């Protein structure tokens, strides 16, 4: 029965090791992403949560019929 | 027989007295046991001899599996999942082996109680003492961990006991 239907314990052991490594890395990445989201939304100094401002290319830099703009 | 180790499961030298007939009457037990021998023990012996002859023509082996020692839970970092996994498996194997040790000791105790008959209260003192020691050690190691036990909870229990013992020793030193 063992020879026909089942493998040795090492296969399940090392597959468990691989699964545990993947899951632990995913958990750490989730916590890191939450912290990064919090910091980026608080400071606004990252790529995320960038809200539009007025384009400076819309300004007319011409004499304006009055010396003081 | 040679199937089991006689030091792990010891027995006394088995002193039995010789028959001392005091009556001219015959012994029905001896006559009945001769009949039982000739009528039961011989055909069974022949069947076993045939079966063993068949077995000897096909001799193959199986082996006891060997496990090396991996680092314990004490040498594992807090979130290192792989080392914790290996240590937890080793701890569970050790727990099973300890249970079997207790089982062996209990078997010795029960066998001695049956063997000694009316003198068991005095003649089983050593087995009772061995069981007391093993039971105390096992209870210290594993009791009250509850369901969902692990190596970490066992380590926490041992640390708590060590702290209590160190405090008691230092307080007795100040006496
Ligand atoms: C001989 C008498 C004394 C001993 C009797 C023992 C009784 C055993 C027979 C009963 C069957 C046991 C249940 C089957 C469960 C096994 C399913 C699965 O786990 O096994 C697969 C194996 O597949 C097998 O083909 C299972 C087939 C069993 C299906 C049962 C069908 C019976 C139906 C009855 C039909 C009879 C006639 C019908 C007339 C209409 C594994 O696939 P694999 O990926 O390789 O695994 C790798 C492991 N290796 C490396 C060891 C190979």
């Amino acid at each position: 029965i063992a020879r026909t239907f089942y493998d040795g314990p090492e296969k399940n052991y090392e597959k468990t090791m691989a699964i545990l490594q993947i899951e632990a890395e995913k958990a750490e990445l989730r916590l890191k992403e939450l912290e990064v989201r919090r910091l980026m939304r608080a400071r606004g100094d990252g790529p995320w949560y960038q809200y539009p401002t007025i384009d400076k290319a819309l300004i007319d830099h011409s004499p304006k019929t009055t010396p003081d703009n | 027989p040679d199937s089991w180790d006689k030091d792990v499961y010891p027995e006394p030298p088995r002193r039995t007295p010789a028959p001392a007939p005091q009556t001219s009457l015959p012994n029905p037990v001896t006559y009945l046991t001769k009949i039982f021998d000739l009528l039961v023990d011989r055909p069974v012996t022949l069947a076993r001899e045939f079966i063993e002859q068949q077995h000897a023509k096909n001799r193959y082996y199986y082996y006891h599996r060997e496990f090396r020692r991996v680092p314990d839970i004490t040498e594992c970092e807090e979130k290192d999942i792989l080392c914790m996994f290996e240590a937890e498996m080793q701890w569970r194997r050790d727990y099973k082996v300890d249970q079997e040790i207790v089982n062996i000791i209990q078997e010795r105790l029960k066998a001695c109680q049956q063997r000694e008959g009316e003198s068991y209260r005095q003649n089983c003192a050593k087995e009772l003492e061995q069981f007391t020691q093993v039971s105390k050690a096992f209870q210290d190691r594993y009791s009250d961990l509850g369901a969902h036990y692990s190596a970490r909870k066992c380590l926490a229990k041992q640390k708590q006991r060590m702290l209590a013992e160190r405090k008691a020793a230092k307080e007795a030193a100040a006496a």
